[PDB]
């Protein structure tokens, strides 16, 4: 028994990612064994760590947490350095909009686990850990238990399936914080501190957890491994364009006739998940904006971009808000705002002032309270939230708002 | 200040999970939290002990994680999502309909301390807007009628 889950729409045209988790509720061990789950981990462990990364490596993986970094690329470079090495999967989620790792973790724990195992034995880490947001205690109570499935069925603990390979996944909980979804924050949470990100470089892969190389995954990218060890690297690049491939998850929400995630291949474009899989716009009303989560706008002119990591593509984690011709995009951008100023961390004084001021100037703005200096301040802090800024937060917390500056002009001057 | 032995027992299961006992000072501050519907000022020596951590740190680690409340007990915590989704898709109707049923605003605690509205950043189940959560139970909010049927079952 496990507390309430909403019951997410999810579709898929690959039957990958969503074959099991395409169905709202919990698929046990025995269910995931059924598919053949656990045989890529086998053959895994009959490969060399080395095998494994090179795989990886080719099948042309990248991060899912927003980024894009190569996956086998950043294990090649925890490798060079001496153990003890870790694994962390990140399961901290929370960015406005974006709810594809909760689909993965609540409904195919094993699909995840596996591709953690896999991962951990790759960079040999023999501890490995899941951070998940403190806001999905159903997640976690679900992972408690396939851990102990998995451990009761060989495939943790101490020499595992005779392959002399040890592991332990710890679950570890978040407590409010989205900045703990940043890598070193995540690292400095689990560490039994604050969530302070760390100056970059050092990447986590030279010094990580207790300072030791660490390989910090989003749950997206580790649950694609079991797929790239079971049909091999070059079947795995077969699914969708071969400089961006493997399935993807997309998060559609906002005014779409049916919101939910789906797993497509990165060729799709913005138009085709909003129009061909999403069903259209409620009421069939006018696309105003695309919110990519929290960190881009695409206006109704920018349809036609591919869900990839290519330079025009939409990039980020593929999430998809749809905003209809008659959202207020100054509401919109007040939302945005306000999320960032209750998350930065404070440790930097440009965003820990910026993220609070264009909140506070913003919602003048909208309540039409504020003065012509409300406006020209509210402009400069939006272009100066990022200097001196230690981590992606800072940088990124005026970029969507900026951009609606730029795209919806007539809509801001109405408010002045 | 001393815990009950049903509390202790679990902090210490916590505290042995982890490889390094001060991994699990999240861990252990959500079940003081489950346990008394908020975290007690005074449990925070006594935690910092079975830590083997300054009281210090585990202050500045409480204030921090805005999922821990020092200020008001509660029996259930009614989450309401206020980020830029159910925003648009209704967290005010879901906040009115709230105001109706308990007669209470974000940040307000009913008078015979049952419930607690607390206003939250993305719950991260966008595609059901508006979202709402009931401690570890999380809901799409329909209507009014649809939400007094739910907040019914928390007794
Ligand atoms: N999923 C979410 O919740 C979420 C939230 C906010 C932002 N984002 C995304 O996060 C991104 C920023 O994240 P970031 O700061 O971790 O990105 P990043 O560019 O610093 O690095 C991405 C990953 O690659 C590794 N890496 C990068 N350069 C490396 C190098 N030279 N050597 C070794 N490893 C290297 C990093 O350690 C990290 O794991 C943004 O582009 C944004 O789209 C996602
Ligand atoms: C403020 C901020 C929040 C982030 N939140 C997440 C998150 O919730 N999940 C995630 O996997 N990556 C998140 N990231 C990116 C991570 O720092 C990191 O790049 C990622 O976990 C690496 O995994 P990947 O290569 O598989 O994408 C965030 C980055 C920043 C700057
Ligand atoms: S940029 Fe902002 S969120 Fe990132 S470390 Fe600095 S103050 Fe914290
Ligand atoms: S915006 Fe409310 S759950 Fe995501
Ligand atoms: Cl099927
Ligand atoms: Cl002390
Ligand atoms: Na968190």
């Amino acid at each position: 028994s496990y507390p309430a889950i909403p019951r997410i729409y999810a579709e898929t045209t690959l039957n990958m990612l969503l074959k099991r988790a395409k169905k709202p509720r919990v698929h046990s061990i025995d269910e995931y064994l059924k598919d053949g789950g656990y045989q890529a981990l086998e053959k895994a462990l009959n490969m060399s760590p080395e095998e494994i990364i090179d795989w990886v490596d080719k099948s042309t993986l990248r991060g899912r947490g927003g980024a894009g970094f190569p996956t086998g690329k950043k294990w090649k470079f925890a490798v060079q350095n001496p153990g003890p090495r870790y694994f962390i999967c990140n399961a901290d989620e929370s960015e406005p909009g974006t709810f594809k790792d909760r689909i993965i973790i609540e409904r195919d724990p094993h699909l995840l686990i596996e591709g953690i195992i896999i991962s951990s034995y790759a960079i040999g880490a023999n501890e490995a850990y899941i951070y998940i947001r403190g806001e999905y205690p159903a997640g976690y109570y679900i992972l408690r238990d396939a851990i102990e499935e998995a451990k009761k069925k060989g495939f943790l603990g101490k020499n595992i399936l005779g392959s002399g390979f040890d592991l332990e996944i710890y679950v570890a909980r978040g407590a409010g914080a989205y900045i703990c979804g940043e890598e070193t924050a995540l690292i400095e949470s689990l560490e039994g501190k604050r969530g302070h990100p760390r100056l970059k470089p050092p990447y986590p892969v030279q010094k990580g957890l207790w300072g030791k190389p660490t390989v910090v995954n989003n749950v997206e990218t580790i649950a694609n491994v079991p797929f790239i060890i079971s049909m091999g690297w070059e079947e795995y690049r077969y699914i969708g364009p071969s400089d961006y491939a493997g399935p993807k998850l997309f998060p559609v929400s906002g005014k779409v006739k049916k919101p939910g995630v789906y797993e497509l291949p990165m060729n799709t474009t913005l138009r085709e998940v909003i129009f061909k899989y999403a069903g259209g716009t409620l009421g069939n009303k006018k696309v105003k904006a695309v919110f990519s989560g929290a960190l881009d706008c695409f206006s109704s002119e920018e349809l036609d971009i591919p869900m990839d990591y290519s330079p025009l593509g939409f990039g980020g984690t593929g999430t998809v808000i749809v905003l209809t011709e008659e959202d207020d995009i100054v509401e919109a951008a007040l939302k945005i705002a306000e999320f960032y100023e209750h998350e930065t961390c404070g440790q930097c004084t440009p965003c820990r002032v910026g993220c609070y001021e264009q909140a506070n100037l913003l919602e003048k703005i909208y309540k039409g309270e504020a003065t012509e200096q409300d406006w020209e301040g509210f402009d400069f802090v939006n272009r100066n939230i990022q200097p001196t800024s230690i981590c992606g937060l800072g940088a990124v917390a005026g970029r969507l708002i900026r951009q609606t500056l730029e795209k919806f002009p007539e809509e801001w001057e109405k408010y002045r | 200040f001393e815990f009950p032995e049903e509390l202790k027992t679990k902090l210490q299961e916590h505290i042995n999970y982890f490889p390094k006992k001060r991994q699990a000072i999240l861990l252990c501050l959500h079940e003081i939290q489950n346990y008394y519907g908020y975290i007690p000022p005074e449990s925070l020596k006594p935690l910092a002990d079975m830590l083997e951590l300054p009281l210090n740190h585990v202050e500045g680690v409480v204030a921090f994680y805005d999922m821990f409340d020092r200020e008001d007990k509660a029996k259930y915590r009614i989450r309401v999502c206020v980020s830029i989704v159910c925003h648009l898709m209704g967290t005010n109707k879901l906040l009115k309909a709230l105001e109706n049923i308990l007669g209470i605003k974000p940040g307000e605690v009913t008078p015979d301390g049952k419930f607690k509205i607390v206003p939250v950043q993305c719950l991260g189940a966008c595609s059901e807007a508006p979202v709402f959560m009931v401690n570890d139970d999380e809901y799409k909010f329909e209507s009014e009628v649809q939400l007094n049927e739910i907040l019914s079952r928390y007794t």
